């Protein structure tokens, strides 16, 4: 009578919810109609960027010898990638701190 | 638990012994640390593969047979430990 | 007067001796320590067969010794008798490493 | 009795264990990720809506989203995101 | 009347147009790519075969292939291949 | 009466042929059975490697202002990457040439 | 009504096990079919090779007046043959030691 | 007791007494000869499989074993190995 | 038909070209014949292998597949010839 | 006076050219003749794919060129700019040829 339900995220094979993002765009007042591949494309690019920043966070935590990522790792990761840095130059992280950075003449001699 | 400095356990007289086995008559003072680095590189190259074999064998104990597999992978097959 | 050999004579006798010998020249337990230290950098708290340690010791000594014959060839090829780390770098670059 | 609240924790958890099985996470770092995904989603959606108005197109397609991410995401991030989304929409098209 | 011969032409050309839609290719470079992809195929396959012998397994699984990748491919290509192949295996698992 | 044909490469969402690689592994005599995910994983790995080396060849061709990939471009792309050089230290390429490389002592003054 | 079970190594006048090597080839996955004379030929080749290396080892042990062969004798035999060393240059014997070799420039006047 | 583990002690001991009835053998040297014979065996098996694949041959026979031993073994070792194997093949052919 | 000293068919300026592609600055006069012998050894090894492939193939003509099999037998793999 | 470059300038320019170029440094017909000359010694009436001879070519300049960078490394190790055949012999023996 009816086939087993297969999710569109599974049909794409990506982890972000296609149906949730499509519902958000339907109720977010951006267009009267949305092409079917558009939220899939959105979920894909979101999962790519979250994946890469998670690589950066995991590398930062492993450099800090910590198993779990912290907002300081997020600060250190997001400020040392220039595309990400100017992507979020005006975006602020809770309890992130700052980069270790000292101007040259501040040092002695 | 942890170990911090055992690369210095490969002492200078041991390197001298190896060099006399290598037919080296005279050894500079700059040799030993560079040979320690070279040895470290070779050991890590084989033992990363050995860890890969052992984990793929689902063992936590390192066996010599995996060491044989790793050494013959890198073209350095050793006779005297097969099986 | 206490005897002192002229330099290199004892070194040549060492060469003859350790070419005649077959045993390992590395202290066994410091080698085991260093092997475990490198091992925990890949996976901690592993166990070792002592046979694996001895096999690593044999292969390591063999690779080192062959590197030293290549280094000796490079040094005499440079018309010198003292080996240098640059000779080792040259030998590794020739070997493709 | 409580009300259900949306968050993106579990999908980011699958992504994290996909990219780093050995690495944990703090929950306030997940709050920062939730702000991240909501903010970037809102940026792309607003850009897509304004682009759809510019060409008077009442439907936003993956071409529009591609245009928007090319606008906002710079270069290397842009080209790899384009590649990932193109593969995703292609394998969805085969599905 | 000619017997059909196998090549990797369509796959390499399509992935080229994915990674660089504007970039062409010379044919002997494609021959080099054929030799490369074949060569790595027997490298991984032979590693998988001997690893299946060493654990006495008559079935080569994705674990064996991943182990062989960690062996022959050094460093970052190995872990990137592991992540993408894990994604592919997961998508096939959903398939 | 029968399900429509759908490729296993698409089931992984991949371009490299799952069925072809599966048949080659079966007839290549590596084990008498093979796991289902093994050839999919293999084809994914080869597709990833081909994609990255094709990116590098594309950068090499763009740097020399040529639209099409050349074996010279392949040689320059592989030999200038230390990772791929260590992957292919014993591999030779037809009509590839070498890196433009001189010793400093060979230069004058 | 079975005949006496005779052995194929004796049929070829050989020492190495024909049946065991044939079993290894059938289970080592090199082809699904194995010609009958192939393991016989292989066992003969192996017997020949072992005969020469063991003969050289016994000669070396006799040279060192030793009645029981030594891995040192194995190293001395395998390295002092040009064709054997060309066969096995990359292979190391455990506890083999090295050849006695001093360059002439290393020797004093 | 335990499961049986395969070894080549008896055959090598017989060959040793064929070439030297007078001398003895050490067990670590026995392990060396087992490694040696297993290494040569797997080599020859590998090139036999490769050559049978090149001619697309489903059956591995003696002729490409001859080809492979001529390929690997240098010179007079190879020729006398051919001679010994040919003699044994003829004797087994005559049962 | 019968050829006698085509080893000198590798001309000295061709050897200079090969050296300049290797970035060699100055070449001795003693070099060329020695390199001719070295390449002779290399070619005779690889053609011995390729021949052995060819009579095992029951073919009279050498194919490039036999050549690339011979090179990969020597750890000198070449790409671009249908391998 | 006529123009005349100092020694090494032409060598530098041709090094840059041939590193930039990919084209064959051996005349093809005597190479094919030498291949047939060697191959006839092992089996009579051998015929060749021209592509097989070409693959034999790039294998030849590959092995030779790599041998000359090895030789150049030996020479710059030996504080010289002029290579001598014992440098090639050293490179072969350290590689194990």
């Amino acid at each position: 009578a009816r086939a087993k339900a297969k999710t569109r995220s599974s049909r794409a094979g990506l982890q972000f919810p296609v149906g949730r993002v499509h519902r958000l765009l339907r109720k977010g007042n951006y267009s009267e109609r949305v092409g079917a591949g558009a939220p899939v494309y959105l979920a894909a690019v979101l999962e790519y960027l979250t994946a890469e920043i998670l690589e950066l966070a995991g590398n930062a935590a492993r450099d800090n010898k910590k198993t779990r990522i912290i907002p300081r790792h997020l600060q250190l990761a997001i400020r040392n990638d220039e595309e990400l840095n100017k992507l979020l130059g005006r975006v602020t992280i809770a309890q992130g701190g700052v980069l270790p950075n000292i101007q040259a003449v501040l040092l002695p001699k | 638990k942890v170990l911090r400095d055992n690369i210095q356990g490969i002492t200078k007289p041991a390197i001298r012994r190896l060099a006399r086995r290598g037919g080296v008559k005279r050894i500079s003072g700059l040799i030993y640390e560079e040979t320690r680095g070279v040895l470290k590189v070779f050991l890590e190259n084989v033992i990363r593969d050995a860890v890969t074999y052992t984990e793929h064998a689902k063992r936590k104990t390192v066996t010599a047979m995996d060491v044989v597999y790793a050494l013959k992978r890198q073209g350095r097959t050793l006779y005297g430990f097969g099986g | 007067k206490p005897h002192r050999y002229r330099p290199g004579t004892v070194a040549l006798r060492e060469i003859r001796r350790y070419q005649k010998s077959t045993e390992l020249l590395i202290r066994k337990l410091p080698f085991q320590r260093l092997v475990r230290e490198i091992a925990q950098d890949f996976k901690t708290d592993l166990r070792f067969q002592s046979s694996a340690v001895m096999a690593l010791q044999e292969a390591s000594e063999a690779y080192l010794v062959g590197l030293f014959e290549d280094t000796n060839l490079a040094a005499i090829h440079a018309k010198r008798v003292t080996i240098m780390p640059k000779d080792i770098q040259l030998a590794r670059r020739i070997r493709g490493e | 009795k409580r009300s259900r609240k949306e968050s993106y924790s579990v999908y980011v958890y699958k992504v994290l264990k996909q990219v780093h099985p050995d690495t944990g996470i703090s929950s306030k770092a997940m709050g920062i990720m939730n702000s991240f995904v909501n903010d970037i989603f809102e940026r792309i959606a607003g850009e897509a809506s304004r682009l759809a108005h510019y060409n008077k197109r009442s439907t936003i397609t993956s071409r529009e989203i591609q245009t928007a991410v090319r606008l906002l995401l710079p270069g290397e991030l842009a080209k790899h995101a384009v590649s990932e989304g193109t593969k995703a929409v292609t394998k969805y098209t085969s599905a």
